[PDB]
């Protein structure tokens, strides 16, 4: 149960507990008043650095809810292949549309 | 009126840029309504191969949407993307929308072939190619005004110590940094370290070697010092990108949970299950920023933005760099004068001045560095927050380029080249050649 | 290049390069490399009209 | 030259062996690319002989 | 014998390496990509300048002077602005022997 | 301006290569999107009469798509095929592409 | 011949028809689920044919 | 089942015992490490001839499982016919699409 009005409260394990969809409404629901009584031990700008992590960490965590909706990312480039000594390697920019019934 | 006779002379029929592909370009630079999703994407892609082929699909959607709405080709403000949109995405874009992206690349490569018509064969001199003593664009002594790599900076420094290659990066000498992912942020630092985040895949990385073709840097210069000032008439300005807030409002994700008994909803309006529906909108997320932006992007493709986890970017680093004049021009009387032209590692070029939307602030993501006198707005630099009210008049008259990024009389491109961009009615296709003639060296 | 008294440009690769690409074949330019003392001399013409 | 070795490496051999030969001095028939008719008649281009 | 011509350069693929399928040979000076020859693997760094002005044709495939088309017919291709239908005829008029 | 003014003087009205047929064929040589599948088939056909009537259905499905995506001609880099694309495929390729 | 013959051609059921559309038809050779990394079908789609 | 990190292992039968559906996965799933202890007796390029035979052999088994989906191949040209002395011979240019309901 993190509080965004207390800067020292924000951590990764607090932001990970509330998922992406909760993060969607977690940004608006806060209170306009900010509390400076307890600053951040690493500094207050560490909260914006912390903010990119939770979303990026939830990106690949979001596609897990979509795990049945997507495919495996292929090599998008040559030089990435299992064995090059029989066939050469293409790479696949995914313009296809991952979806599964 | 002289030069446009010189320039229009060089228009012997080398190459022309189709009139449709012109109006559909100006139609970009001049849109007051231009989707801010496009600016944010460039910040995400930030030039890299690996990032682009990952996000390759999102691009294909955004263009055709914007190409069918306003009928103006997008992503024009960066040549790196325009160089990819030709090579990678072959058949996705309509028959029509490609031709606009072929000509730019073509009509660039047409200008690069003037210089080798006008140079004689000859041995190298200062360690420089013989054409490099003729034309400015072939000079390594310059830099493109926007660089995503350390690669160019390698070559420029490598120029003869006679040509004195230093960099003040936030005020210090060049250092080049390997790659940048989630763990490494470091968006504020003034040190010399410079990312190389643009790499084909995860397997090949270095700071001391380029992965790309030989002419890559030249075509950039030809693009920014010729085409953009030909189309834009100098109404655009460079701006530093703040990577704090970019990925954030990018990694805000409303992607609805899909039920297996359903299909994949494609409709931004009627489908309650497509992330672009007005019910899924929560202020200032991506799918909600598509509402402010009017772009169609699919919920499942929204996922591929995950690859941001696999590559990130640092900041916008101001660079001075110095050079002494040529091996050919260096005389005991000349040797002590230098040329200072600044550049920006990891920066972006704005086009049109949207200051009047209280729904979009000026200083949220992109902050305005007027790099070079070619790049300054009247309505950009004036509409920034905290602009002194006294200079509002004079700001119309002169470029406000701050001396830390270099001044006029020391630069290698003076003022009078600029107004030749504004004051010449020759047209889009007859300026480009007229400019290329301007850039030969004395 | 008949004349003298101008500071040579600094790269002996280039300063020799230009001169050879100019003085060569010119109706005028010095034939023998400049005699240090009196004057340069014009190549003699085979016949005049 | 005589064709030698496989097709794939026939170019890399050449290049690697000729790196200096191409880099010693300019090549005649290409050096004349830019010659105008009237420049081609002057004493400047030595190829008249 | 059993070769293939490559119309337009694509070197930027990191999705397609250059030496995967087709190894480039510049048979005759009319066919040498200034692009193609420059982007081959291990292309000497110094020659990148010079390789733009001149074609690079391996002497195992025959040299300029000893071929049946010397240099300039190439440049009459690049330089002539006469337009496509007007060029080709000029070429068929170029090959009348002496 | 000589080599043309003669060749152009041979342009007396023998044959006009139609401007629309000029716009296409450039687009082929100028494609950086030109798909490598088209190269592979050539290596396959390798000039064979038989192999082409074997794959004759592929080429059509390959061309007409390409013609519809970029509106340009394809398989331009070998004349043998272009001679096959005529004497065989009459009504398959669109009214426009033939 | 290698990467023309590295093949995903899925078997067609006896009552099912022949797919003409590469996207939603699982039995099409070029179908994305049938596309496997750097293969013949993934080649046709890599080149969009 | 042949192991793809030893070149000497791959033969005609071991690949032919594998079908077209399993051909594509085994090539991407192999090990990135190669053994120099036991190479192929006839050399590396001698096996290059060996793998391309399997693909054609796999094309066959592919088009053998797909044989019931196609029609009887006709000659694509004249000159191949049983009776040329009553009527002459065509050959069928194949633009058609064999499929069986």
């Amino acid at each position: 149960a993190p509080q965004f009005h207390r800067p020292s409260t924000i951590t990764a394990d607090n932001v990970r507990a509330l998922g992406m969809r909760g993060l969607v409404l977690a940004t608006n629901n806060a209170q306009f008043i900010m509390d400076n009584s307890y600053p951040h031990p690493h500094g207050t700008q560490g909260a914006v650095r912390e903010f990119l992590r939770g979303q990026a960490a939830a990106l690949t965590d979001l596609g897990v809810t979509h795990a049945n909706n997507t495919f495996a990312p292929q090599p998008m480039f040559a030089g990435d292949a299992a064995a090059e000594w029989l066939r050469p390697s293409f790479g696949l920019k995914r313009t296809y549309s991952p979806f599964v019934v | 009126a002289f030069r446009d006779a010189r320039g229009l002379e060089l228009g012997v029929g080398r190459h022309a840029m189709a009139p449709a592909t012109i109006a559909a370009v100006r139609g970009a630079f001049e849109d007051r309504s231009y989707p801010a999703v496009f600016y944010l994407l460039q910040a995400a892609i930030h030039g890299s191969e690996h990032v682009f082929c990952a996000l390759a699909r999102l691009v294909t959607q955004c263009i055709t949407s914007y190409w069918n709405n306003t009928r103006c080709a997008a992503f024009v403000n960066d040549y790196s993307l325009v160089s990819y949109i030709v090579t990678y995405l072959g058949g996705d874009l309509p028959e029509e929308c490609m031709a606009v992206y072929r000509d730019l690349v073509a009509h660039v490569e047409a200008l690069a072939q003037l210089v080798d018509d006008f140079t004689l064969p000859g041995p190298e001199l200062g360690g420089q190619a013989q054409a490099e003593l003729n034309h400015l664009m072939r000079d390594p002594a310059l830099l493109p005004p926007l660089v995503w790599d350390c690669d160019g900076l390698m070559r420029h420094a490598a120029l003869d110590r006679h040509r004195d290659c230093r960099i003040d990066a936030g005020g210090h000498e060049p250092v080049y940094a390997a790659a940048c992912n989630v763990a490494t942020a470091d968006f504020n630092r003034n040190d010399g370290r410079l990312l190389h985040n643009t790499q084909a895949r995860a397997a090949d990385a270095a700071d001391d070697r380029p992965h790309r073709p030989a002419d890559w840097t030249v075509h950039h210069k030809i693009y920014y010092y010729v085409l953009v000032p030909a189309f834009s008439r100098g109404r655009c300005c460079t701006a530093g990108v703040r990577f704090d807030r970019v990925y954030a409002t990018l990694q805000n994700m409303v992607v609805p949970e899909i039920a297996p008994g359903e299909e994949c909803p494609s409709d931004p309006v009627t489908d309650p299950a497509h992330p672009l529906h007005p019910a899924n909108l929560v202020a200032n997320t991506v799918n909600a920023m598509f509402h402010n932006g009017r772009v169609v992007v699919d919920g499942p493709a929204m996922l591929t933005l995950q690859v941001l986890a696999h590559n990130m970017a640092e900041r916008t680093t101001a660079l001075l760099c110095s050079a002494a004049p040529d091996a050919g021009a260096n005389t005991a009387s000349t040797a002590n004068m230098r040329i200072f032209d600044g550049a920006l590692h990891a920066g972006v070029l704005l086009m049109a001045p949207q200051h009047l939307d209280h729904t979009i602030q000026n200083g949220e993501y992109f902050y305005v560095l007027p790099v070079h006198a070619l790049f300054a707005g009247a309505d950009h630099v004036a509409n920034a927050p905290n602009f002194p009210p006294a200079l509002r008049d004079l700001a119309r008259h002169v470029p406000l380029v701050p001396p830390a990024l270099g001044a006029n009389y020391f630069s290698s491109i003076r003022q009078p080249v600029v107004q030749h961009a504004r004051e010449s009615a020759a047209g889009e296709n007859a300026l480009t050649y007229a400019l290329m003639a301007g850039y030969f060296k004395m | 290049y008949l004349g003298r008294g101008a500071p040579p440009l600094l790269d002996n690769a280039a300063a020799v390069y230009l001169r050879n690409a100019v003085v060569a074949g010119n109706r005028l330019g010095p034939a023998q490399p400049l005699p240090v003392f009196g004057c340069a001399q014009v190549p003699r013409r085979a016949g005049m009209d | 030259a005589a064709p030698a070795g496989p097709g794939a490496d026939m170019q890399q051999r050449f290049l690697n062996a000729w790196r200096q030969r191409l880099a010693h001095g300019r090549v005649r028939w290409v050096a004349e690319c830019q010659m105008t008719a009237e420049q081609f008649m002057q004493p400047d281009n030595a190829n008249l002989a």
